[PDB]
């Protein structure tokens, strides 16, 4: 496909909710026409948005040709959250270029929703535990009880268990391949007659 | 046995001598090999022992 | 399991200034 | 978990190839795993944990 | 003989800076914990148009 | 005019390693007045042991 005007943007697959990060909304142009743009995106309340080039009005990209702005922005709120930005062209300002016309389809301008993803702010760290319970031919039973909220933020709190026997995840290999010519000394000998 | 450099790198040390016939010495301030990456073919460093 | 610490440690000695 | 042999041999020691030290890193665990398990009756939880 | 073309979405050609390492490889010095074997690199730049 | 020439140089184009090769050394004198030079043969014999 193709778009001769679009915006682009430039952002990480994911954040963290603590600290703070520009996200930079690239507008490129190829149609001949060489128009100013509004440019922008609604703030909504899953993060914070700010501008730096804003009070500065774009002058005019033309065909090959492309701009980019800033927000130096920052999420509040924890998963994938839409980044809906809006640009559209402009008339009967014909200060950058020679003319303006700006008479695109319908959809004459690239709204963008993008979800990217976030993880909670501050060095995450693990915690781990196990267990074995095999009655042959009766019952066990266990409890496991699990809290670290001590100077935490809430509900990164999160954990997953198994349920298995874990005894062939090297079986294969290991067990074919070893098995060996007796030859050597008695010393090799036995090295390669014992593993067997 | 173990001493340092003085000054000028000067060491005098000395040995009780109730032993058998043929000795033969040495010292060094490293060990006994070429210590960092001796074994590559390609090793172009040393200290004197 | 995992999660999130360090919300504190900024005290004030005096350090020297 | 395991066991090492005590985490580096405190002499000069190494350089390259394990020379006359293979490093026995495993089999200290192995008869480990023969030590918490092999008993008269049968075993326990904590052993085979 | 040397050059670049970047494609970009729809291949086409897109501005910026460029800068290449050719690398022959793997010189003198002995590759081993404090020797780079990265041997004459020299690095070639060109602003892309 | 009064004193000498200076010129405390770098060293890592030679690369001080096993198989470039001992250090010669012949500076030249382009003397006003003349267009004569004659070169000094010194220090040639700089083991980098
Ligand atoms: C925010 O992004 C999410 C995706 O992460 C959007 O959820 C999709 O909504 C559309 C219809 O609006 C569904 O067809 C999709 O199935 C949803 N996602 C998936 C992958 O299933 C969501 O609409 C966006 N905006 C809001 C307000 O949530
Ligand atoms: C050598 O011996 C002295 C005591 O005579 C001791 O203090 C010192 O630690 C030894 N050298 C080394 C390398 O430890
Ligand atoms: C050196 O040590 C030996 C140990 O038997 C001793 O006999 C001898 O007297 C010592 N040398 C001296 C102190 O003269
Ligand atoms: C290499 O590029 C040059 C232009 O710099 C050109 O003249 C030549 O034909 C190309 N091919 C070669 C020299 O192998």
């Amino acid at each position: 496909a193709f778009q001769p005007f679009f915006v682009e943007l430039t952002m990480p697959y994911s954040v963290i909710r603590g600290e703070a990060f520009t996200l930079k909304a690239t507008v490129l142009n190829y149609l001949p026409k060489c128009i100013r743009v509004s440019v922008q995106l609604e703030a909504s309340p899953a993060f914070l948005a700010v501008p730096v080039e804003k009070e500065q009005a774009p002058h005019c990209i033309c065909a090959n040709g492309r701009q980019t702005v800033s927000w130096a922005v920052t999420p509040k709120s924890l998963g994938n959250v839409n980044f809906t930005v809006s640009a559209e062209a402009l008339e009967s300002q014909e200060l950058c270029g020679t003319e303006v016309p700006s008479v695109p389809e319908h959809g004459r301008k690239d709204t963008v929703i993008k979800p990217l993803l976030v993880e909670p702010e501050g060095l995450e760290k693990e915690t781990t535990f196990n267990s074995l319970l095999c009655p042959s031919g009766g019952e066990v039973s266990e409890e496991l009880s699990l809290k670290l909220p001590p100077n935490v933020v809430e509900e990164s709190a999160r954990a997953s268990v198994s349920v298995l026997g874990d005894i062939l995840g090297s079986a294969m290999q290991n067990t074919q391949n070893l098995l060996q010519m007796p030859y050597g000394c008695g010393e090799q000998n036995m090295v390669l007659f014992a593993p067997n | 046995s173990n001493a340092t450099t003085d000054e000028h790198g000067l060491v005098q040390f000395s040995i009780n001598t109730t032993n058998v016939m043929g000795t033969s010495l040495t010292v060094r301030v490293n060990y006994k090999d070429r210590s960092p990456c001796y074994g590559y073919q390609w090793v172009s460093e040393e200290h004197e022992e | 399991l995992k999660y999130n610490i360090l919300p504190e440690k900024e005290e004030f000695p005096f350090a020297l200034g | 978990v395991h066991w090492e042999r005590p985490q580096k041999p405190k002499a000069p020691v190494g350089h390259f190839y394990e020379p006359q030290a293979p490093s026995a890193e495993v089999e200290m665990t192995s008869y480990v795993l023969l030590a918490y398990l092999t008993a008269q009756p049968a075993p326990t939880s904590e052993d085979l944990t | 003989n040397v050059s670049v073309c970047g494609l970009y979405t729809y291949g086409k050609p897109v501005p910026g800076h460029v800068t290449v390492s050719i690398c022959r490889k793997y010189s003198d010095a002995s590759d081993c914990h404090g020797e780079d074997s990265q041997a004459f690199c020299e690095k070639f730049s060109g602003q892309l148009n | 005019s009064h004193g000498c020439f200076y010129q405390q140089v770098k060293t890592k184009v030679f690369q001080l390693k096993r198989k470039e090769y001992e250090m010669k050394l012949h500076t030249e004198a382009q003397i006003q007045e003349e267009g004569t030079v004659v070169e000094l043969t010194g220090r040639q014999s700089s083991e980098i042991t």
